[PDB]
């Protein structure tokens, strides 16, 4: 049972 | 030599277990948030010019804003769910000692932080001449107190410190 | 509210440092080590109950280093500004002569990221047994950091926590005894 991340949209 | 610092922040707001959900995305520059997705607002907001281009891309990004729109759901209420089965309700009951220093209630290694110390005195609780430090973190899930008691050293009467903590429906208490 | 989970990340340049963190109602759960490339629980215990996949976090921090680098070419290279750190030095808990025991140094409110903290006793520098947290968030995204020292409770030694911060013209140094 996984504690999930979001990423902040990368600028490349 | 100058330092340049990005913070990135989700942040998940819960009240009544997981009727009040609130997502926050924060992108914060030297320190100072520049552009925001609160899902109470469900659209991203340029607070600072600094964040308009980000709030541009953010915005213009293919599926994005109902990817933010959902995160209450898939992200929030996700990592809810795990953290309810075992840190959500964490219980480390306190551990409670008097000592004089003025006497002196020393309240350790408790979780979590809301307690209730009072100083009693021949069965009856006083309530000028207390002193606390308030809530110390230990940073390893623990909290302590120290609340001290300005006493006259009169023999014959008996101090009780009297600490109600969640932790138990019955409260700790220590002599002297 | 009554709970919050915060997710915490950022890098800094030049220092090329980078965390990954997340928090509870104000206490670590996990970071990822970015040297070992591995899931650090705060308590062991922890790991029982929940996974994360430290390869995710490392991919957000190479995608924080190139959001920094974008932030300070649009800002036209404005520098972060150094605050300064507050400190608080105490024990873990009650201390009793003999009886194995931790010295906390708190350190709160600093901006940005970076300590040199030097445990002292009796005027030299002791490290046997340290250990600290990464850096915390707060509300206003300052920082906190706590740093443990083990000791030995005695009548007659005396311990300083110093810290150096560039928010600092010259170091603050606090005791217990």
């Amino acid at each position: 049972n996984d504690i999930l991340s979001r990423l902040d949209p990368p600028e490349a | 030599p100058a330092h340049f610092l990005y913070q990135v922040k989700f942040e998940c707001q819960f009240s009544n277990g997981t009727e009040r959900v609130r997502y926050l995305h924060r992108s914060i520059y030297n320190g100072q948030e520049d552009v925001r997705f609160d899902s109470d607002v469900g659209e991203f907001r340029a607070l600072t010019e600094l964040g308009r281009p980000r709030a541009e891309y953010w915005n213009s990004q293919k599926d994005y804003l109902e990817d933010e729109r959902a995160s209450v759901d898939t992200y929030c209420r996700h990592n809810y769910g795990v953290l309810d089965g075992f840190l959500v309700h964490r219980q480390t009951a306190p551990t409670v000692t008097v000592f004089p220093a003025l006497l002196v209630c020393s309240v350790n290694g408790f979780y979590p932080g809301p307690i209730e110390v009072r100083w009693l005195r021949d069965g009856r609780e006083e309530q000028a001449g207390v002193v606390s430090t308030g809530l110390i973190r230990n940073g390893d899930w623990t909290f302590q107190m120290l609340v001290m008691l300005e006493t006259v050293p009169r023999s014959g009467e008996v101090y009780t410190c009297h600490v109600q903590h969640p932790s138990s429906s019955s409260p700790v208490t220590v002599e002297w | 509210e009554d709970h919050v989970i915060i997710q915490a990340e950022f890098f800094m340049e030049p220092d090329l440092t980078g965390e990954f963190m997340f928090d509870f109602d104000g206490d670590e759960i996990f970071h990822v080590d970015m040297q070992k490339k591995e899931t650090v629980w705060r308590l062991e215990e922890f790991g029982k109950f929940a996974s994360f996949e430290a390869q995710g976090a490392l991919a957000n921090i190479a995608v924080d280093k190139a959001n920094l680098e974008t932030m300070m070419k649009r800002s036209n290279y404005t520098p972060n500004t150094n605050v300064p750190p507050e400190m608080t030095v105490f024990p873990n808990k009650a201390v009793e002569l003999g009886e194995p025991n931790i010295l906390i140094c708190f350190i709160d409110k600093f901006s940005p990221p970076v300590l040199n903290v030097t445990w002292l006793q009796n005027g030299k520098p002791v490290t046997t047994g340290v250990s600290e947290t990464v850096f915390l968030p707060r509300e206003d995204h300052l920082f906190r950091k706590f740093y443990y020292l083990p000791f030995l409770p005695s009548n007659e030694d005396v311990y300083d926590c110093k810290v150096e911060h560039w928010g600092l013209e010259e170091p603050l140094i606090k005791h217990w005894e």
